[PDB]
Parts: structure tokens; C-alpha cells; sequence
RNA sequence: CUGUCCCAACGUUGGGCCCGGUGAACUGUACAUUCCAGUGCGGAGUCUGGAGACACCCAGGGGGAAGCGAAGACCCUAUGGA
RNA sequence: UAGGGAAACGUGAUUCAACCUGGGGCCCAUGAAAAGACGAGCAUGAUGUCCGUACCGAGAACCGACACAGGUGUCCAUGGCGGCGAAAGCCAAGGCCUGUCGGGAGCAACCAACGUUAGGGAAUUCGGCAAGUUAGUCCCGUACCUUCGGAAGAAGGGAUGCC
RNA sequence: GUCGGGUGAGAACCCCGACGGCCUAAUGGAUAAGGGUUCCUCAGCACUGCUGAUCAGCUGAGGGUUAGCCGGUCCUAAGUC
RNA sequence: CGUGGAAGUCUGUUAGAGUUGGUGUCCUACAAUACCCUCUCGUGAUCUAUGUGUAGGGGUGAAAGGCCCAUCGAGUCCGGCA
RNA sequence: UAUGCCAGCUGGUGGAUUGCUCGGCUCAGGCGCUGAUGAAGGACGUGCCAAGCUGCGAUAAGCUGUGGGGAGC
């Protein structure tokens, strides 16, 4: 498939989106990310 | 050391498409029961290996001659083919 | 050690397939320690890393027996598997008993042995399939 | 042929995609209608009384 | 309003772009071209700059390799900032 | 023409069986070692009378639990639907 | 006196995909359009922006809740032997040992796939279900019937290797 | 698949060699859609992987896609707005 | 006798399409329609990709009440509605 | 006495119970329009390190003025 310019925007902010919690906020709140998305187990937009 | 003759007509039990890979499991049993040591501590030297191989996986050859050598602390063989 | 990704970089440098690229088992640490490109062609020159030679099919069997039919041999009906028209196009063999015998009167009319009034009586009858082969075409001109 | 598992492979055609007007991925780009917002069809927002209950 | 030049690119591709073929990679705003490229690098270092290569990257930014004159020296320019 | 049959045999490969590792589901009112008769809403492991019965485990083919699966699609009934 | 190759760094031929160009036949079927190009020369110089570009493309990257034995378009249809063949079977190039749990018991009963069974030969069964028989090629030869096309590979008989 | 060997706290299944195999319109090569970072590197094994794993499409961090002349872009088709 | 090469023509696991029998295997499946062998079509009323059109008492239908996203003698969603 | 039955004890498993309330539910009073001067809503950005939320908008968890406030942020 062709990707447009927006389109490859969304899908850049989404792998993004899929990185971990630092450590520090870890230790800063005293002790998650519920918008971990797998490329085959999870489904993206468009 | 000495010079060993390994039947190996007990592989006619496992499947025929099979028989290479337990003549190689029957001169190891051989070679520990007859040098006095564990199955673990048999090394077989590749030209066994290619010689029970050689006509493929199915057709073994019914027995082999094989030197073998016993040494060292724990108790170990290096075998190989002549 | 895992040697994986320098049998793809081997492979590419040597331009030969990834199953014919052979890697020295006394060599496995230093081959270990190529990471770039450059690493693995010094290793192809150390002659640590080579290329197996390709195998081609012997055409020797097949040469001995393309001379047996080429003389006539090994053609027998216990050969034979396709029917007889896929054996020899029909259509095919026409083309090249006309081409022939209207070659053959084309020399005769250039050569003066035939006019022009013959030569047509000749070729009608060529074109209509009065003659076999050339050799049958010769056998009526000559009486 | 079955209707079922052997008739999902054929399915690789892309017609919802997000919207440019409300972000919902609701836009068939194939009818260029939002089926969320009604953006292509029309110039107000699509909302009906009958996607909440009567008395609310 | 928007700047050109958002920050250098500075990893071990774009120091062996800068080592060998004389070219500085730059982080870009997505909406500006080639020439604007260009003229922002010129501007910003006083060197000539020959050609820029853009791409869109999947950071959402645009990446712009930019190749200088061979009277100017890519090293030389990333070593001050 | 032949293992469809008379009438079954031997063999081959993968399972099955034992060992390491991984590891569900169906089903479960309770009790429950049953068998023969009887009785009972007339088709009982559980009631009555007898008989038999030391406990636990392995493999098996499925006789019984009117076995498990599905608020019978037949039939009738509803001042039911289509 | 580009490139590439360790080296040699060939010459002729046959059959010839691609590609080029013609002839014929068929239609109660008639087989796009537009932008553009040509028509309409040459030098030198400048400009040529914007968007896509990773990877999979499948018995693990797609759809099917799954690393699903299903489903899913295109081009490589000219690799060798074989033979009518883009068929089988075997083998290159290339790919793979991931259609991803293993070890052990002449390894029993029973089951799935399957081989061979004397004599009989459909007695089996609703029923030859299942299996089997026949088979490629050439020569000879070929009935009833028929809309004269066909029936027809009717049937039946013979041949078949190697040197 | 097997015999050696490599790495590792740990190896039937991660890697090297040899031997033995499997795939030939595909189990090879290039791609459309669709997926969306799954690509490469390093570090890992709590998760995922029909067993195990030092391996990985898994976990974490980094890195990676460069065009006047390949596509889009332009044209018009059934047809749509 | 040859030439010619017609055909909803024939053989054909060419590609591709289809799905007769086994009432085989599976039937908490590999799979909410699968596997194997067998079998049918394969220059045409042929097969196929993509784009496009027809919408719910309405389409579409070489007609089986077939099909209209695992949903059809009237799709699906939400509402009427407790 | 093995397999095992009943009740308990110690320890698990599980999260009921009791206590707690940053959330709800309902009632009441007050107030009440926004938008081409581009709203509402959405997209993508924006932090030293930043994934979510909130804020904000390339001047991006913020800039200026006046008043309040106060030694912290
Ligand atoms: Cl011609
Ligand atoms: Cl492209
Ligand atoms: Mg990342
Ligand atoms: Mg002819
Ligand atoms: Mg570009
Ligand atoms: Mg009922
Ligand atoms: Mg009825
Ligand atoms: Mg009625
Ligand atoms: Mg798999
Ligand atoms: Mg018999
Ligand atoms: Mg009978
Ligand atoms: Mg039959
Ligand atoms: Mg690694
Ligand atoms: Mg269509
Ligand atoms: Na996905
Ligand atoms: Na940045
Ligand atoms: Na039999
Ligand atoms: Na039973
Ligand atoms: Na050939
Ligand atoms: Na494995
Ligand atoms: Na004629
Ligand atoms: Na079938
Ligand atoms: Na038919
Ligand atoms: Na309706
Ligand atoms: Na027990
Ligand atoms: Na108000
Ligand atoms: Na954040
Ligand atoms: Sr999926
Ligand atoms: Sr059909
Ligand atoms: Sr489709
Ligand atoms: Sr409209
Ligand atoms: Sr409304
Ligand atoms: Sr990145
Ligand atoms: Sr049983
Ligand atoms: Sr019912
Ligand atoms: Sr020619
Ligand atoms: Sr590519
Ligand atoms: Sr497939
Ligand atoms: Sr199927
Ligand atoms: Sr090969
Ligand atoms: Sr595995
Ligand atoms: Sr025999
Ligand atoms: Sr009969
Ligand atoms: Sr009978
Ligand atoms: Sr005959
Ligand atoms: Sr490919
Ligand atoms: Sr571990
Ligand atoms: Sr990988
Ligand atoms: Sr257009
Ligand atoms: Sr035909
Ligand atoms: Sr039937
Ligand atoms: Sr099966
Ligand atoms: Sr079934
Ligand atoms: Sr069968
Ligand atoms: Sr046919
Ligand atoms: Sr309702």
C-alpha cells in the first residue's frame, strides 16, 4: 500500500505513542502504558 | 584399545525411514557397555557417522568395524572408523 | 557465537546464494568479530570465508544418446509416447516438401532446362500434391 | 465456497478511514462520507434523536 | 512563523556522509523545500551548498542531507555548533 | 477384474503403551462396590426382600447411568408471529 | 587504454520467448476516450520543486479472535534429463531442515493410511459402495443405429528393449 | 535429521563443519493490496513462541527509507461529486 | 488425393474454474464448511484482478425463496421499548 | 495401616465482611447564548530527560499589564 504524507504522520505518532513509561516517573509517583499497540495482536486506524 | 565388530540388526525395530539415527544410538550403547563407561563420555568420530549414513537414512549397513580407545580420570572412549 | 548475520554479508560480498558460503571452523572468533562489510572481505582474502562451487547437471548420458538417434537408434514404438502428428507437425512437413520443390523448379526455370509453360504445369501440380519429394518430382520431369 | 473463514481472505479493500472533520475512522473513501459525522454529505454534523433513550 | 533549520541530524550515517561525501544532515519543518533548505544552510553557516536530499521520516519530521562546496569543509562547520 | 464375500493372515508407516516437558475442555443435587426379583407416577445403583461384595491402581471395548450435547423441528394448545 | 573478471576475457551454428513486420478467416458480437507527441533546426547556460521509497507479501509480517493445513491479484511459461507437453519422475540455481516438542518398548490390543494374500470369483451389498481391471505409441480391423456430422479409441488382433 | 565443535550458569531444537535429506509455477526471484516499523544493531528472557532457548516477527534502547528521467502527480473510462 | 484449420468439438491435475462418490479423515477440528483420493469444465453463455453501479418490502436472481459481509419466506444497527 | 471420610489447628488461595470516601444520584437557588474578527469539535505539535492526562500553540504546561498574594516555586 501507498502512504501519503498524513498518513504517515499518524502512523509515526502512533510508534511513538507505543514506547514505555521512563523510570523516573516510575520513582517519581512512587509506583504502566495502556496504550501498548502490537503491529499483528493490535489494529491501527485507516 | 582394541578393535570392535557392532551388530547393528537392532535397528530394524525402529522404522526403516529412521534406521541411520538409531545404529548411531546402538554403537554408542555398544561402545559404554563393552569399555566399561557411561554413554555420555562415548565420543564418536564423524567417519562412524558417515559410514552408517552412506547409503542414506533408510538402508544401514548390518554391522561395522570400529577402534576404540579408553583413558583419562573420569573415564572416557574416542571411537572412530576403519 | 552466532555467525548468521555475516553469511548474509558473505553472501552478498561473494555474490554466491547463502547455502554455498563456508565459514572456517577453527576461524568462528574472528568471524565473530566481523561486524562490517569490510571485515568480511579481508576474511574472503585470509581465505577464512570462501564460496562452494556451483554443480552443474552432466550432459555426458544425454550426448551419448542424442548421437543413438541422431543415427536412427532408440527410436523404436516402445520409445514413442506422444501420438504421431506431435512427433513430426504435418503442417510443419508440407511447408518444408513445397519450399523444396518449388526451389527446385525455380533452379531448373534459371538454368534453362525448364520454360516457363512447363514450369507451371510443374508447379500447379506441385501445389496440388502430385509429387513426394523433390526426388520424386525429378523421377517424372525424366520421363 | 464457504461463507465463512474462506470468504474473509479476499478481504484486503480499504474503504473506512479516519476523518478529516471528526477523527473517527468512519470517512469511505470510496463514497467520500463520513458514516460517523456525515462530513461529505452534509454541512451540519450527523447526530439523531435515537442514539440515546427517549426520555434522555 | 515557522523556522527552516529545527536542529543538526547527528548519528554515525550522517558523521560518514560528513567524513566522506561532504555532507551536513539536518532535522528540517516538513513544509519546506529543497531550495528553502538550501538557502537557510547558506545563510545560517555562510557555505555553498551544491545539492539537498529530502525524506520524510517515520519521526513525523523531514530529513535533509545537504552537500557543501569543496571549499568548505563539513567538519569544520559541525565541530563550532 | 478383484480380499466385497467364503475367512481371514502376515507385513508397512503414523498413533496407541512407558519416560521428560507443556497442559485444556465437556460434565458435577447428594450419596454411590453392585446383582437378581419385587415395589413405586406403570422404564430404581439409592425403596423392600434376598444374593454378592477386602481396598487402591493399569489397559480395553462401550452393557447401564431411560449417559453427555439442544427449554421436541413431530402432535396438540395460545381469542401467538410471520 | 568505461565497467567487471583469479583467468581466459571465443568463433560459427541450430531452434528461436521478447521485440519488429506481414497474409488470411469470423461477427444477428464490430472490439475506449482524452491529455500528450509528431509535423517543426542547432549552441551554450539555467531550472527541474512537492509526495511515495524501510520490511513482509504469507503452512509466522495480509483476511480469517491464533505464529489458523483455509482464503488472497500480477510477472519470472525458455535451467538440465525426460516426453507430445507449462505432465510424471529425477536434478541444478536459489531456498530450507520452522507444514517446529522430544526420549523409549520387534514397538501387544485397538485405530488411521497402505502392501501382499492360496483356491473360489460379487457368493458381499439396497446397489460392485470400496478396491481392482484397462492404459502410452504404431499397424491391422471395426457392428446396430444415425439428424450422414457421428457412432469410433466401437469391439477384436498384432507390435513395442538393447546393440 | 546425525556426528563433531562454538557460545553460555544452562543447549535435542542458537551458531560453524561434515554427512543425510526436503522444495522446482514453488518452500526460488520480483511485486499489488493489505499490515505499519514487523527492517538493521546492541542489550535481554518477566511476557509471547504447541517442549527448551543463549534464539526470535517477543521486551528495551538506538539507528534506518536520499530520485528532473521508478511510481504519484497530468489525461480521460464505467461512473461520482 | 492434398491443402485449409472450423468448433458454446474432443483428451488433458497446463494455468485456472468446479465439486460426483468415498456417505473415508476431521467432527471440544488445522478449519463456525477443513484434509485426502476419486470426479467435471478447461477458446468460451469461459475464468480472473481492480475500478464502478443497483439498498431492505427494496436490490440482485439461467429461479434454489438463492444471494445482499458466518445474518435472509424480508439484512444490520440503534430507537420505539421496561 | 495404604488410597481415604468428618471436624479442627498452622500456612496459603480468594476477596466477602467491617470501617473509610477524591465518585455518583436527586433536590434547590443563581445564571445563560457561541460562530466568517473562522465557533464548537478534531488532527498534529509543544517539556532537560515525557508514554498517558491536563495545559498550551512554532512566543506551544506558556508571553505582557493592572490588582491581589507571598517566600517560596
Ligand atoms: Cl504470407
Ligand atoms: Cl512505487
Ligand atoms: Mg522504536
Ligand atoms: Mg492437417
Ligand atoms: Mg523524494
Ligand atoms: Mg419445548
Ligand atoms: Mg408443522
Ligand atoms: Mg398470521
Ligand atoms: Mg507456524
Ligand atoms: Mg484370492
Ligand atoms: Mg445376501
Ligand atoms: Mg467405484
Ligand atoms: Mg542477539
Ligand atoms: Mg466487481
Ligand atoms: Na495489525
Ligand atoms: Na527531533
Ligand atoms: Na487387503
Ligand atoms: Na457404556
Ligand atoms: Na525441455
Ligand atoms: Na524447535
Ligand atoms: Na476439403
Ligand atoms: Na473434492
Ligand atoms: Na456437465
Ligand atoms: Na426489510
Ligand atoms: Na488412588
Ligand atoms: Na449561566
Ligand atoms: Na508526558
Ligand atoms: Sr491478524
Ligand atoms: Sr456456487
Ligand atoms: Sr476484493
Ligand atoms: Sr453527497
Ligand atoms: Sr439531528
Ligand atoms: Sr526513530
Ligand atoms: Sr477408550
Ligand atoms: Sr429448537
Ligand atoms: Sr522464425
Ligand atoms: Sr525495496
Ligand atoms: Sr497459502
Ligand atoms: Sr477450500
Ligand atoms: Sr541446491
Ligand atoms: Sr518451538
Ligand atoms: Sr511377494
Ligand atoms: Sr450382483
Ligand atoms: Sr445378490
Ligand atoms: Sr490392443
Ligand atoms: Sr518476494
Ligand atoms: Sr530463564
Ligand atoms: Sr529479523
Ligand atoms: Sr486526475
Ligand atoms: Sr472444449
Ligand atoms: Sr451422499
Ligand atoms: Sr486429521
Ligand atoms: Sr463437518
Ligand atoms: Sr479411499
Ligand atoms: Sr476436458
Ligand atoms: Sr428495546
Amino acid at each position: 500500500g501507498k502512504k501519503s504524507k498524513a498518513t504517515k504522520k499518524r502512523l509515526a505518532k502512533l510508534d511513538n505513542q507505543n514506547s514505555r513509561v521512563p523510570a523516573w516517573v516510575m520513582l517519581k509517583t512512587d509506583r504502566r502504558n495502556h496504550k501498548r499497540r502490537h503491529w499483528r495482536r493490535n489494529d491501527t486506524d485507516e | 584399545e582394541r578393535v570392535v565388530t557392532i551388530p547393528l540388526r537392532d535397528a530394524r525395530a525402529e522404522p526403516n525411514h529412521k534406521r541411520a539415527d538409531k545404529a548411531m544410538i546402538l554403537i554408542r550403547e555398544h561402545l559404554a557397555k563393552h569399555f566399561s563407561v557411561d554413554e555420555d563420555a562415548v565420543r564418536l568420530d564423524p567417519s562412524i557417522n558417515e559410514a552408517a549414513w552412506a547409503r542414506g537414512r533408510a538402508n544401514t549397513p548390518s554391522k561395522i568395524r570400529v577402534r576404540a580407545a579408553r583413558f583419562e580420570e573420569e573415564g572416557e572412549a574416542i571411537v572412530e572408523a576403519e | 557465537t552466532d555467525l548468521s548475520a555475516q553469511k548474509r554479508l558473505a553472501a552478498d560480498v561473494l555474490d554466491v546464494g547463502k547455502n554455498r558460503v563456508w565459514f572456517n571452523p577453527e576461524r568462528q572468533g574472528d568471524i565473530a568479530d566481523a561486524i562490517t562489510r569490510e571485515d568480511v572481505r579481508e576474511l574472503v582474502d585470509e581465505g577464512a570465508i570462501q564460496a562452494k562451487d556451483k554443480k552443474g547437471n552432466s550432459r555426458g548420458r544425454a550426448r551419448e544418446r542424442q548421437k543413438k538417434r541422431a543415427y536412427g537408434h532408440q527410436k523404436g514404438a516402445g520409445s514413442r509416447k506422444g501420438k504421431a502428428g506431435a512427433r513430426q507437425n504435418s503442417k510443419e512437413d508440407w511447408e518444408s516438401r513445397i519450399r523444396a520443390q518449388r526451389t527446385k523448379l525455380r533452379e531448373l526455370r534459371d538454368e534453362g532446362t525448364l520454360s516457363s509453360s512447363q514450369y507451371r504445369d510443374l508447379y500447379d501440380k506441385a501445389g496440388g500434391g502430385e509429387f513426394d519429394s523433390v526426388a520424386d518430382l525429378e523421377r517424372y520431369i525424366d520421363a | 465456497t464457504g461463507a465463512g473463514t474462506p470468504s474473509q481472505g479476499k478481504k484486503n479493500t480499504t474503504t473506512h478511514t479516519k476523518c478529516r472533520r471528526c477523527g473517527e475512522k468512519s470517512y469511505h473513501t470510496k463514497k467520500k462520507v463520513c458514516s460517523s459525522c456525515g462530513f461529505g454529505k452534509s454541512a451540519k454534523r450527523r447526530d439523531y434523536e435515537w442514539q440515546s433513550k427517549a426520555g434522555e | 512563523s515557522w523556522d527552516v533549520i529545527k536542529h543538526p541530524h547527528v548519528t554515525e550515517k550522517a558523521m560518514n556522509d560528513m567524513d566522506f561525501q561532504n555532507k551536513l544532515q539536518f532535522a528540517v519543518d516538513d513544509r519546506a523545500s529543497k531550495g528553502e533548505v538550501a538557502d537557510a544552510v547558506e545563510e545560517q553557516y555562510d557555505v555553498t551548498v551544491e545539492q539537498v536530499n529530502t525524506q520524510n521520516t517515520m519521526d513525523g519530521e523531514k530529513k535533509a542531507v545537504v552537500r557543501l562546496s569543496e571549499d568548505d569543509d563539513a567538519q569544520e562547520v559541525a565541530s563550532r555548533i
